[PDB]
């Protein structure tokens, strides 16, 4: 057999089936918790509109 | 009751104390019991310390 | 107040499933008397067991009632001389 | 013996309520109910006469 | 430097996978942890209870019987509770100034000899202080050591040694209640226990005898090392025969379903027993090889074998080749020169050496190392076992001696019992008098009990 | 309860003048998941979920025992009887082990 | 273990939340650092004093 | 009548609450800007704040 | 703090403090009112922090 | 060095040296027991360091 | 400290500070370079802090 796989996340895994453990880890914010991270914002109406 | 020694009643109080939690966790046909060990006989051997 | 027999012998079979002898024990004035408690749990809730309906919270009450009594009618066989007798607990 | 804990009004039985298997004890004066015998037919005889 | 950073390690670690790996781990059945399986046990409840009295009286010296009440499903627990009487040493004392007074270490397995349990009118069982002292210097589970010294006495207060009222040291002995379990075959293990509710032909008994107060209390010479018997004019008070003592069980009661399924039926119960050697004289001085013949009937499981100094009989539980004597700060004092008599020991089988002369500390330490749950912490104590497991109420490996012809067992003396058998030594020496020696052989062996028609008994007689 | 902690020290002045060290102590936390291999939390399974452990401690006044050396007095301690003052912060952490499993 | 709530003092209450991405969690401790005592001359009980 | 008519219905009612955040010990000497982090669950109406 | 201390008090509460302290800030217009106002919920928000 | 000398043995071993020294850090849930238990392999691992 | 405050502007920077202080760490191979480089964001980006 060859020597182990390089590291760069092709050693991060087996390839046999019974132990795969796919390397992606769960998030910390739960569910119920969910933040608003991302927001969106209005064009802003000119102060000098009414000439 | 008739108190001066009440023992027996007291632990036919404490059988009469039954619930739901109670049936959840004791009770069942399948439901093992103390007081009763189940023999499974052994192997026929000796043994003798030797220089 | 209709008579239940079925109750009754799902009790039984329950009954010897494990074990049990039951010497009175007669479909009869038994049948009738399971009918109307079944009467009594129904129109009649906050009693009835967890997660099972009626019908089973019935059964599940003959069931404690026949073991109670079967429990209670235990008797010893008396033998001809006596069974702590050195003479029993030996070869012969 | 009883799903409930604490008795209710000893004149007033409490209503029957079904509880629930999922998630997610005395004998009352009996005067509810549409009591026929009494309470309630001194209402009809009043209106009758 | 808290600097903790690792979260991804353990992909690597899953990753590192061989053939070692797939042939131990892995598998479709193969069975894992952090899932636990639930099954529901007997409803039941225990509490304990109050043994009535039938007849006898507590006292010391004599000997009382106590019947197990018919009121519940199981009995497979006992204990024995005494309260002490109070010791106020007088300047009157025969020895004098120089003469105190404590109590005899291990007051329990003392003060009780001959222990019995006896079905209707038949013995079961019986057991004495040997054994008592074997078991619980053998098979002690650590972290109860200090309870059990405090329920059965060697306290570091009845044991010091109390000088007379003229003295600094006028400290009476306190009176404080002891308990002492009582090892039964239903009490070794949960899973045997006494039917009593199939059982009422049987009438259960319980006979104690307990020994007198005479011996008991130990009057030391503080000088010179000497022991004589106590008197009743000797301490104040006087000396009270009579003493408060009760016997406590406890009881487990079962549901109702579960005896009538079990009620009608016949069961096979193994229990453990122990058969006591008659105990022979042994004077080093004569001869050094002292070889005794066993005699057992059923499946022996394990050999306790000691030699116990037996100068005075107000001195118990000893097991050196020299009586301990008084120390600085009231307190008793071990001699330098004491070690245990035996030096080599061996067994044989009709002129067939099964175990050959090995050496004392082997029987000492090796063998409970290997088959015990515990390596004793007082010199003597030597044991010899045919099981992987003594503890183990579960039979393991052991010769059954009622086919196997009468065996013998022989033992060595040693230089220090040679020396200490006659007099000579100085002052708190402890072998300043002759000294005397008796071997004690103890067996534990396994048996079989029927129930049938509500009555218990052996098939094997 | 290292016998070296309960050990009463004398002022300085006095012959004991040794001064209590500091080093770190570590106390298991008995919890249902901690009590047996077999009860773990499934955390994958419980996402909905937010579990919390909340701990509250005691201020240093009890922590520490004043005691008369000869009559044996008992009184509160004060912020000027220990050099340095007392000190309300505290560098305290929590660890947990966690296990992976196959897909 | 996460710390999101509080600071850890003497006389005051700090929470942790459990952290996520691992399947199971079986195991908790907490570790502390203990001040340093020094007991001062010019104490309330003088000489006859001890900390 | 009241009653027999309302029983076996299901009820909603909105309720008030209260989250009191952990006590903070501040030190003016030291410095006189206090940071608290606050960590409440459900819809906040209200904010009571003193020293 | 005159403005936690007088003007929210004045324009969203029943009653303003006679003493010292007690400062709020409301979310809703009116702090008594049993039927809800305007009001954010802290579980969706991420870390909130006062100074 | 105080987590391997107790916090391990306290854990995933039946006793707890009483002589400064002794670290241990054990990849298995019981070191005494003989049945396999959590392990990795070291043949399919390259040069691993302890600092 | 010298890496923050030498290696780093020697590498990501138009300049070298010539006083104390003054320490940077920067996430783009140029900083003084208005066109996009190397940057994460900290919206989606869970607490972080600095010692």
């Amino acid at each position: 057999p060859p020597p182990p796989a390089p590291s760069g996340m092709q050693n991060a895994y087996s390839t046999h089936p019974d132990a795969y453990r796919t390397p992606l880890l769960a998030d910390s914010h739960a569910l119920s918790r969910m933040p608003v991270v991302q927001v969106h914002g209005p064009q802003v109406a000119p102060k000098n509109s009414h000439f | 009751t008739c108190t001066t020694g009440a023992g027996v009643t007291s632990g036919f109080i404490d059988l009469a104390t039954y619930d739901n939690l109670d049936r959840a966790l004791y009770g069942g046909k399948d439901a093992t019991t103390y007081f009763i060990k189940e023999h499974y006989p052994v192997g026929w051997f000796t043994k003798l310390p030797t220089m | 107040c209709a008579p239940r027999p079925d109750l009754v012998r799902a009790a039984m079979s329950a009954m010897v499933r494990e074990t049990g002898c039951t010497p009175n024990v007669n479909i009869r004035e038994m049948a009738i008397s399971a009918g109307v408690m079944l009467t009594k749990i129904r129109a009649n809730p906050g009693m009835l067991r967890y997660g099972m309906t009626a019908t089973q919270t019935v059964i599940y009450n003959l069931k404690e009632l026949f073991a109670a009594h079967a429990a209670r009618g235990v008797v010893f066989k008396t033998p001809a001389i006596h069974p702590a007798h050195p003479s029993q607990w030996k070869g012969f | 013996y009883s799903r409930n804990r604490g008795y209710g009004d000893p004149i007033r039985g409490d209503l029957p309520i079904v509880p629930d298997d999922g998630g997610w004890g005395a004998l009352s004066m009996i005067g509810g109910d549409a009591s026929d015998c009494g309470s309630t037919a001194v209402q009809q005889l009043i209106k009758k006469y | 430097c808290t600097t903790g950073a690792g979260v991804t390690s353990g992909f690597i670690d899953l990753a590192t996978y061989d053939n070692l790996d797939r042939a131990l781990y892995g598998g479709k059945d193969a069975t894992t942890y952090f899932i636990k399986e639930h099954y529901p046990v007997g409803w039941f409840t225990k509490l304990p209870t109050m043994a009535t009295r039938v007849s006898g009286n507590p006292a010391f010296g004599q000997e009382f019987s106590v019947g197990v009440p018919r009121s519940g499903d199981y009995v497979l627990n006992a204990w024995l509770t005494l309260k002490t009487p109070e010791i106020k040493l007088l300047e009157t004392n025969r020895l004098g100034a120089n003469g105190t007074v404590r109590w005899t270490k291990n007051l329990m397995h003392n003060a009780v000899e001959h222990a019995s349990l006896t079905f209707n009118d038949i013995c079961a069982q019986q057991f004495n202080t040997a054994y008592l002292d074997a078991w619980t210097q053998f098979n002690m589970c650590e972290g109860k050591r200090i309870g059990y010294d405090n329920m059965i006495g060697n306290t570091s207060d009845m044991t010091n040694p109390t000088p007379a009222q003229g003295q600094d040291g006028a400290r009476t002995l306190p009176s404080k209640n002891l308990v002492l379990p009582l090892p039964f075959f239903f009490s070794r293990d949960c899973g045997l226990a006494l039917p009593t509710v199939v059982l009422p032909y049987n009438e259960i008994r319980i006979n104690i005898k307990l020994r007198s107060l005479q011996e008991l209390l130990v009057f030391q010479n503080k000088d010179t090392g000497n022991v004589i018997p106590i008197s009743a004019t000797d301490i104040a008070g006087g000396l009270a025969d009579t003493v408060e003592a009760y016997v406590y069980m406890t009881v487990g009661l079962v549901s109702n379903v579960e005896r009538c399924a079990m009620a009608g039926t016949v069961r096979d119960m193994v229990v453990e027993q122990m058969q006591a050697a008659p105990t022979h004289i042994v004077n080093p001085q004569n001869t050094n090889n002292v070889h005794v013949d066993m005699r057992f009937s059923h499946a022996v499981k394990a050999l306790f074998f000691m030699v116990q100094n037996v100068t005075y009989k107000s001195v118990g539980s000893n097991y050196t080749c020299v009586t301990p004597v008084n120390g600085p700060g009231n307190t008793v004092m071990e001699p330098a020169m004491s070690v245990d008599p035996i030096k080599s020991a061996s067994l044989t089988y009709e002129n067939t050496t099964r175990l050959a002369n090995m050496g004392v500390e082997y029987y000492s330490l090796v063998q409970p190392w290997y088959f015990s749950a515990s390596i004793p912490v007082y010199t003597g104590y030597h044991m010899y076992s045919y099981a992987l497991n003594v503890g183990s109420v579960h039979p393991s490996g052991s010769t059954n001696y009622g086919r196997l012809t009468n065996a013998s067992i022989t033992v060595t003396m040693s230089p220090e019992s040679v020396v200490a058998a006659a007099g000579g030594g100085n002052n708190n020496s402890g072998y300043n008098e002759p000294q005397r020696f008796a071997l004690v052989v103890i067996a534990v062996n396994h048996n079989v009990i029927r129930i049938m028609n509500g009555s218990m008994g052996f098939p094997i007689l």
